[PDB]
């Protein structure tokens, strides 16, 4: 009857308008960048949020590029169930207190679980090793914490390639690069996916962490595009 | 400590779920078969309906 | 003191095990050896729905088995029309991360929730014709796993913390608190007569709650890992549970023990969703190998395979009428399968 | 003469190889178009650009065969139409290679945004530039110095007028691929990977810059079998013929099948069809 | 249902030896990665060791490397930890945990205070 035709046509307009709205939203969704701020304990998550009800958001745009910072704080301790929800993000900004129990061991056991998860194997990670000044003070104070919590630390020499410290303590630089090597060897142990790790040293309180995040996100996007074109 | 209260509540729950009585698994299987055979015909996925009245064709 | 309580609990557990063993008389697999096999099930996809632009965690068939509402991580809640493939409504959500949805039995409201620890309800029948948030349900601590409309006025939802809750939309606050679980309450399934429900959590066990009285009745510890999906047998006296073991299992309330197991040698990946056919014979089960399966619930013999999905099948729903079967997956496609002969 | 018989035999062999190369080019191009049109899982601006490139190669590899078959009024009109379509499509091939390179470079260097609304501009350029620059050539040839079908171009006025846009487009392609190879080299040296990874750079560079051999081809596109005396004469007459045929074929093949998404899609389709059958 | 219950424990002198055994009877023992976890009397839970599905990949937490030896017996459904040359700092309440999913090389939520697949306490004291 004519009533059925009229109803079907009205549904057709409705579908057309809704699809136009979806088309408009597609550009914004594909343009924005999603980052998950997953930090272990109180390692500087709040101050990193400041510098850039269950979940928190900040819609900050840098260098004409938008971003999302997902600080999932008020969830439960267990992470094996809701962390599968974050396999579509571009990067997982990881924060470590490099200064109760061994916090570095817990950081490593969280990082390698993230790395080896069969759903997050396609998602890249950015490491921010906080508390560089605190680590420097601890090492210069003659405190035997890392040296006896990591037996392998004694048989270690500073890597030659990276040493941009103008006048910092050589032992402090050795500790920094030892922890960086620890995380990097965990990352490079298994290459079952198409993800990378970018370890930084968050020390300066300026607007440099945002620039580092932007550079690493651009690198991730370029890598995924080149791999999609099979050039890389 | 709160562990004492947790253990007491667990024991109480075990008591109240042990007070109940069960039913023979053979009778349970018989009931399941009876339902399955009774409603077997009205199953558009088990026995496909002819495409004339299929709405998703 | 505490050791005495532990010994008492162990003794009661042993008593429960002995009672279950004594009540075990026959085997469902033994007694089904004379039933006619279902045979190969041919299920060709009829409609494909491509409106979504991000992975899908939940869809829910409507009461009349025509409209289906599906949720994606892009913060959209699209209400489809299965027959004509049209979209009736699209609702932008406040929080992008939603892990569940529910279409009301009355067809008026729609629920949604996720990592925001909040359940949001979008009434679809307004004078202005706008899908506005009717009520917000806050009070849960962890993420919100599943929500299921018990009626047009109440709702039962299970959160990440070891706690479910029976809400009340008119006043907004919890009416009953269902405590007793040990891990994250992953799934939840009401009864056909909305008298009981089962909350399958990550402690490899499932409970049985009576909504009005509000205390647990039975515990079924058959599984050996996290339980991702749960669904009652259409009769209302049995349910099937999916887990990361790659095995479904069939419990019965009256027998208070398992009946039979649907494990297969070639399946290694876990189970996302489990559902029954209208008659209760077929047992659909979505897997992580991106290949939904069909099981003969009485014989543990695979009848057919609903292959065709690129990514893991995160949702699986059989229509209330029993005609179609919609399988959304992380590749953001809803496919509506159907039977033919 | 034994030598002259040798020339004749090798010329016949290279001619049949030429025809076989275009036939295989048509076969592979139909295969690629059918795959990218039927799989339905690959519908994006990149695959649309690839489809347009492959259909331009269809147009060339069909018009050139028609011209060869019709080459000795109905016959004169058919020959002139074939020659005009051949010129337009050899323009379109390199314009579409340029559009592909531009799309990749913009996608790889854009500072956010990810503008996917430029497909209209890409299509307009890649299908209109060639005609925009060929029309004037057709007009000037028809009105002044009208040859019956085509021959060796008499004047630089006839050479430049059509070799200019192609040369400019291939120069732009060379520059854009220098930029893209620089970015890829930076990425590869960031990981400090193996000599195999280093060789991957040169492999991808050559397999994506074969079109440069193609622009050399179209600079020396007319053949006429070039009866002369010498060794390099047939050396080039064979190498360039194989270059054209294998260039069309290698674009068609190695720009499509290496795609992991299409490979996974076809493997999935094959597995699902096998399971459904048995 | 997993029913993880350990053994051993007690009081030993500094520099002594102890042998902790873990008994599992509710699951397929050979498809899961079993890892030990200890909790100091005042501090929080601390991962100490692990072992792969077959018994090939073994890791330790540091300050226990070369002193603690972990082994498993698939046939006997038992997990072992041979701990040698103890210190007064080693006293804790050791828990025999278990990764949640099978056939996986990672497991989260093992060092958490509300995990469901770990055993009861095995007090170990050094004086």
């Amino acid at each position: 009857t004519e009533d059925q035709r009229n109803e079907e046509k009205a549904q057709r307009e409705a579908n057309k308008k809704i699809e136009k709205q979806l088309q408009k939203d597609k550009q914004v969704y594909r343009a924005t960048h999603r980052l998950l701020l997953l930090g272990a304990g109180e390692s500087g998550k709040n101050t990193i949020v400041k510098q850039m009800s269950g979940i928190f958001e900040t819609k900050f745009q840098v260098d004409k590029v938008n971003f999302h910072m997902f600080d999932v704080g008020a969830q439960r301790d267990e992470r094996r169930k809701w962390i599968q929800c974050f396999n579509d993000v571009t990067a997982i900004i990881f924060v470590v207190a490099s200064s109760q129990t061994n916090r570095l061991q817990a950081a490593l056991k969280l990082f390698d679980s993230i790395w080896n998860n069969k759903w997050l194997r396609d998602t890249s990670v950015i490491l921010f090793l906080n508390k560089q000044d605190l680590l420097a003070e601890k090492v210069l104070a003659g405190k035997s914490k890392i040296e006896d919590y990591f037996p392998e630390f004694a048989r270690y020499t500073t890597p030659e390639d990276a040493t941009p410290e103008p006048g910092e303590d050589p032992r402090v630089t050795r500790a920094k690069y030892f922890i960086r090597d620890e995380f990097l060897r965990i990352s490079t142990a298994s290459g079952d996916g198409r993800h990378y790790c970018y370890p930084h040293f968050t020390c300066a309180v300026d607007t440099e962490n945002i620039r580092r995040v932007f550079n690493d996100c651009r690198d991730i996007i370029q890598r995924m595009h080149l791999r999609q074109y099979e050039l890389l | 400590t709160a562990s004492i209260a947790q253990a007491r509540k667990l024991v109480e729950q075990l008591k109240m779920e042990a007070n109940i009585d069960r039913i023979k698994v053979s009778k349970a299987a018989a009931d399941l078969m009876a339902y399955c055979e009774a409603h077997a015909k009205e199953d558009p996925l088990l026995t496909p309906v002819p495409a004339s009245e299929n709405p998703f064709r | 003191e505490l050791d005495q309580l532990r010994q008492e609990a162990e003794q009661l557990k042993n008593q429960i095990r002995d009672a279950r063993k004594a009540c075990a008389d026959a085997t469902l697999s033994q007694i089904t050896n004379n039933i006619d096999p279902v045979g190969r099930i041919q299920m060709r996809t009829r409609r494909t729905l491509r409106g979504h632009l991000a992975k899908i965690y939940a869809m829910h068939w409507g009461t009349d088995s025509r409209l289906l509402v599906s949720a994606s991580q892009d913060g959209k809640l699209i209400i489809w029309d299965s027959y004509t493939t049209n979209k009736v409504h699209a609702i932008p959500l406040r929080s992008s991360w939603v892990m569940t949805c529910a279409y009301a039995p009355s067809g008026n409201y729609v629920a949604c929730g996720g990592l925001d620890n909040i359940c949001s309800i979008y009434n679809l029948k307004t004078r202005e014709g706008n899908v506005r948030v009717s009520r917000e349900l806050a009070g849960h601590t962890g993420y919100l796993s599943c929500c299921r409309f018990l009626d047009d006025n109440q709702i039962v939802t299970s959160s990440g913390d070891t706690t479910c809750a029976l809400w009340d939309i008119e006043t907004g606050q919890q009416t009953t608190t269902f405590t007793g679980h040990t891990g994250d309450v992953m799934s939840l399934s009401l009864a056909p007569d909305t008298r009981l429900f089962v909350s399958g959590a990550c402690d490899a066990s499932a409970k049985l709650w009576d909504v009005r009285e509000g205390m647990c009745r039975q515990t079924f510890t058959g599984h050996e890992s996290d339980i991702n999906a749960i669904c009652f047998f259409p009769n209302g006296n049995a349910f099937a549970t999916g887990s990361d073991d790659a095995t479904c299992r069939l419990f019965d309330l009256r027998a208070d023990q398992e009946l039979m197991t649907y494990s297969h040698d070639n399946i290694i990946c876990g189970i996302t969703s489990v559902s029954f056919s209208k008659s209760g014979r077929l047992l659909l089960a979505g897997y992580d190998d991106f290949n939904c399966n069909v099981w003969d619930a009485l014989k543990a013999d695979r009848a057919g395979v609903l292959a065709g999905h690129d990514n893991r099948v995160s949702c699986l729903g059989v229509t209330d009428d029993g005609m179609a079967v919609a399988t959304g997956s992380w590749d953001s496609f809803l496919k509506i399968w159907n039977g033919s002969s | 003469n034994e030598a002259f018989l040798d020339q004749r035999l090798i010329l016949e062999r290279l001619q049949v190889m030429y025809t076989v190369g275009y036939s295989l080019s048509l076969a592979t191009l139909l295969l690629a178009l059918l795959i990218l049109s039927l799989f339905r899982r690959l519908h994006c601006t990149r695959n649309y650009i690839h489809i347009n490139l492959f259909t331009s190669f269809m147009l060339r590899a069909a018009a050139i065969l028609s011209r060869d078959r019709l080459l000795p009024n109905q016959a004169l009109a058919a020959c002139r139409t074939a020659q005009i379509v051949t010129q337009y499509c050899v323009g379109a091939n390199y314009t579409w290679l340029l559009v592909e390179g531009v799309y990749l470079h913009s996608l790889l260097v854009l500072v956010g945004g990810s503008e996917e609304g430029h497909f209209r501009y890409y299509l307009l350029l890649g299908w209109g530039a060639p005609a925009l620059f060929v029309i004037p050539w057709v007009i000037v040839r028809y009105l002044y110095e009208n040859t019956q079908c085509w021959e060796r171009n008499e004047v630089k006025a006839i050479w430049w007028i059509i070799r200019t846009p192609i040369l400019m487009t291939i120069l732009i392609n060379f520059l854009i691929f220098i930029r893209i190879l620089g970015i890829l080299l930076s990425k590869l040296r960031t990981r400090q990977m193996r000599c195999r990874d280093y060789r991957l750079r040169l492999a991808r560079s050559t397999l994506f810059l074969v079109p440069l051999l193609g622009v050399h081809e179209v600079v020396f596109a007319p053949v006429t079998e070039e009866q002369a005396r010498g060794a390099l004469r047939f050396a080039k007459l064979g190498f360039e013929i194989f270059l054209s045929s294998f260039q069309g074929f290698l674009v068609s093949v190695l720009y499509c099948f290496i795609n992991k998404e299409v490979q996974s899609e076809i493997r999935r389709g094959w597995h699902h069809c096998r399971l459904r059958r048995s | 249902q997993v029913q993880l219950q350990e053994s051993g424990g007690g009081l030993v002198q500094p520099g002594g030896s102890l042998r902790l055994s873990c008994a599992a009877s509710g699951f397929t023992f050979s498809n899961y990665k079993m890892n030990w976890v200890r909790q100091a009397p005042g501090k929080g839970l601390e991962w100490v060791s692990d072992i792969s599905q077959s018994g090939a990949s073994i890791s330790y937490t540091g300050s226990v490397k070369g002193r603690f030896t972990i082994s498993r017996d698939n046939a006997k459904n038992t997990l072992y930890l041979q701990m040698n040359s103890l210190k007064p700092e080693d006293t804790a309440v050791y828990y025999c945990a278990r990764c949640p999913a099978p056939f996986t090389r990672d497991c989260f939520d093992v060092t958490s205070t509300t995990y469901a697949y770990r055993g009861q306490g095995t007090q170990v004291t050094v004086s």
